[PDB]
Formats: C-alpha cells, structure tokens, sequence
C-alpha cells in the first residue's frame, strides 16, 4: 500500500 | 511552535506491555491531514519506524510488529498512546513520536519530533556493582564496574583530581538483565610506584559507593 | 518492505569539507523523501523534505536533489555542528522507512590504537566468573576488529564491547572488550589473546597473558 497522500 | 513529548516507564519486563504516550501542543488532531507517527532507534542502532496514526483515524503499522502494536489517538488530551505488547530485551531503545503534516507536497516529511524517552526491557531488580581493578612508558589501568541496575553509575579518579587520559566506556546491557562498564585511565609508567590511583563508582539508583584503588 | 541504501555508511570530513551522500530506494518513491542530521543524544532534524525542498530555519548549505530511486544531500560546507549522523526517511509505501544513516565524523591523521589486555581479578573469580578485558586507546579512523582466543581456539558469542565518542580534542576513539568465562573455563585454557586489527597497523597486533605466570 501507498502512502496516505500519494 | 509545535512540540511533542514521550511519557511512560523508562524501566519494563520481558513479556509485559510497554505503553507510551505522546503529548503535544501546537496542533491537534482535528488538523486535516495530521498525522503522528512512532519511530523507534535501538542502541547505537539505526531508526526503525513504528506506526502512524491521523487525523481521522487511520492507522498503519510495522508488518513486522503488526501484532504487537496498537496506535490510539485521544482528541481531547492532544495525546497518542502506542501499546507494545510481549517485549524483549530487543526492544529496548529510544522510542520518538514525530508530527506529520497534512495537505496546505510537504507533507513528506517528519518535520518535528519529540525528545525521545528511552525504555531497557530487564527482567531485574535494582542491584547496586562490584567494582574490579582493570591493573597492569604508558600504561592502562581501570576499574570494571560490573553487574548493576538500573543505570546510572558514576565514576571519577582520584576524586575527581584526575581527568587526563581517563575514557568511561558506555555501559553494555549483558544477557543477565545486568549492566557493565569500564573505566580506565592512561597514565606514563615511572609514576605507577609513586604516584595512586583510585576509581570512585557511585551507583545512585541503588546507594552504592566504593572507592577501588588500582596497580600491577 | 522498501529497502534504502545509505551510502557511505560512515564518511570522514574536515570543516569547510564539501561532502555528498545517497540514499537508494529499491522501488521509485517519486520525490517523497526526508533528509535528517542527528546528534548523538537528540532527536532527529528534519533538513529535506519532499526530497528537494530545505525545511524552514535549516541552513543554506544543506539541499537535496533525486527522484525515484536516487537521491542525495549535500553540505556545501562542512560546519563543526554537522559532524553527525545523517538519515533518509520515504513516506510514499507503507511502512515508511528509514535508511541506515550515514556517519560523518572528524578526520585526522591515522592513529593506530595502543593495546592493553587485563587477566581477571581474583576477587572477581569467586563469585564464579572471569571478566578479562582488552583496551584500544585512542586510534583512527573508528573502524577495529578484536578477536579473542583461548589456548587459540577463536572465540565467538561471549565478548562485549563499547566505544566511546570522538574525542573532542585529539579527534580519536577508544573501545573496550570484555571476553566472559566462567571461573572453571578460565582456568583449564593458559594463554589468553586480544588481537587487534585496525588500518594504522600493517599486521593484527595480539596482547597475551598466560593465566598462571
């Protein structure tokens, strides 16, 4: 999973 | 602006939970985007992160210590708790918590972190050290400092008259639970039947002083 | 997760020095990566962020560039407040990961450590245990290697050691072995070897005692 604000 | 600070037990045992809490102001977490995270450095180590939380609750862990770990913001105290479960001597270190910040591109980034508060995981009771002689131009001498709890412990030479050439090694956590550590002072040899030489060790945690006196 | 590789992993500068290190990423993180310098005994400091941008109140001298997989951060000139160790943060994968720091400490002339090596006390061996100890008194650069042996066997797994920080006068370091035995073991074996091995000596140098004599 990506960061939060990618 | 904004700071953060760590509060919890210094001191913890194998197996129990180590919870730690983050207290800030300059912020809260009502702030869109707001994150604040976990990051852990073991001694001399490097550092390890541990979990995020944010604003609005998501939560992200460490796949290695997903288990183990439980993050937990309370919007009312401006605070964040993070619940270690089942530690181990591996888990002793310094554990920070660090503010995030949230969307006005440079919300990559920690931009400020707490002091730090550092946790030993010891299954030990205090226990004041036994001090040996470490004995023989240069020429070494010291005293090892050995098996007490928890730290501190001072050491000086001749009373403090002595400063030159003396190196007080950073302590090691042994596979005991207990700590150890070295003192020792280089002086030029013709003074070592003439001149003394004496550590004093001061174990404050446990009220234990000696006074070693050191040669060949 | 996402592996960073730190490189140098340890670097010795002067003041005034211009030095550049990397961070490398295993999988392109585009351009979200932290740059810190941390003190020995403080918190981390953010310097860069988004990879390029200087955080505000952070020095000229600092700046970062990279994207992707590589990324840098150079001090344009070396401060005595910048002998630390440095270190990248991506926030783009969960988990957000760090690398393994980058240490940039003083350089000096080579000095190669003097050895000491001390047998037990016979206080201490009766208690049940012998603690024989090995000095190495202020060399440079950082990087030593002791070995302990035991009637030559190469010892592993009951040794401890600790250095202390750069001295702030003669830019040296200075670390101490401790080889753990029980009593009973220490005096079944005779000879008792510290071999050092660091770059200002062409060959390992050893400091024995034979238990009894």
């Amino acid at each position: 999973e990506l960061d939060k604000w990618a | 602006r904004i700071t953060l600070k760590e509060s919890g037990p210094p001191l913890v045992k194998p197996t129990q939970t180590l919870t730690l809490t983050c207290s800030f102001s300059g912020f809260s977490l009502s702030d869109f985007g707001v994150g604040v995270g976990w990051i852990r450095q073991p001694p001399g180590k490097a550092l390890e992160w541990l979990a995020i939380i944010y604003s609005d609750d998501d939560k992200r862990y460490s796949p290695s210590l997903n288990t183990r770990l439980t993050i937990t913001k309370d919007t009312s105290k401006n605070q964040v708790v993070l619940v270690m479960t089942r530690v181990s001597p591996v888990d002793t270190a310094t554990y920070f918590c660090a503010h995030r910040r949230g969307p006005t591109g440079p919300v990559n980034a920690m931009d400020v972190w707490g002091q730090g508060i550092t946790v030993t995981i010891s299954s030990t009771s205090t226990k004041g050290p036994s001090v040996f002689p470490l004995a023989p131009g240069t020429a070494a001498l010291g005293c090892l400092v050995k098996d007490y709890f928890p730290e501190p412990v001072t050491v000086s030479w001749n009373s403090g008259a002595l400063t030159s050439g003396v190196h007080t090694f950073p302590a090691v956590l042994q596979s005991s639970g207990l700590y150890s550590l070295s003192s020792v002072v280089t002086v030029p040899s013709s003074s070592l039947g003439t001149q003394t030489y004496t550590c004093n060790v001061n174990h404050k945690p446990s009220n234990t002083k000696v006074d070693k006196r050191v040669e060949p | 997760a996402l592996q960073l590789t730190q490189s140098p992993s340890s670097l010795s500068a002067s003041v005034g020095d211009r030095i550049t290190i990397t961070c490398r990423a295993s999988q392109g993180v585009t351009s979200a990566l932290a740059w810190y310098r941390q003190k020995p005994g403080s918190p981390p400091q953010l310097l860069i962020y988004d990879a390029s941008s200087l955080e505000s109140g952070v020095p000229s001298r600092f700046s970062g560039s990279g994207s992707g997989t590589e990324f840098t951060l150079t001090i344009s000139t070396l401060r005595p407040e910048d002998f630390a160790t440095y270190y990248c943060q991506q926030l783009h994968f969960y988990p957000h990961t760090f690398g393994g720091g980058t240490r940039v400490d003083v350089r000096r002339t080579v000095a190669a450590p003097s050895v000491f090596i001390f047998p037990p006390s016979d206080e201490q061996l009766k208690s049940g245990t012998a603690s024989v100890v090995c000095l190495l008194n202020n060399f440079y650069p950082r990087e030593a290697k002791v070995q302990w042996k035991v009637d030559n066997a190469l010892q592993s797994g009951n040794s401890q050691e600790s250095v202390t920080e750069q001295d702030s006068k003669d830019s040296t370091y200075s670390l101490s072995s401790t080889l753990t035995l029980s009593k009973a073991d220490y005096e079944k074996h005779k000879v008792y070897e510290c071999e050092v091995t660091h770059q200002g000596l062409s060959s390992p140098v050893t400091k024995s005692f034979n238990r009894g004599e």
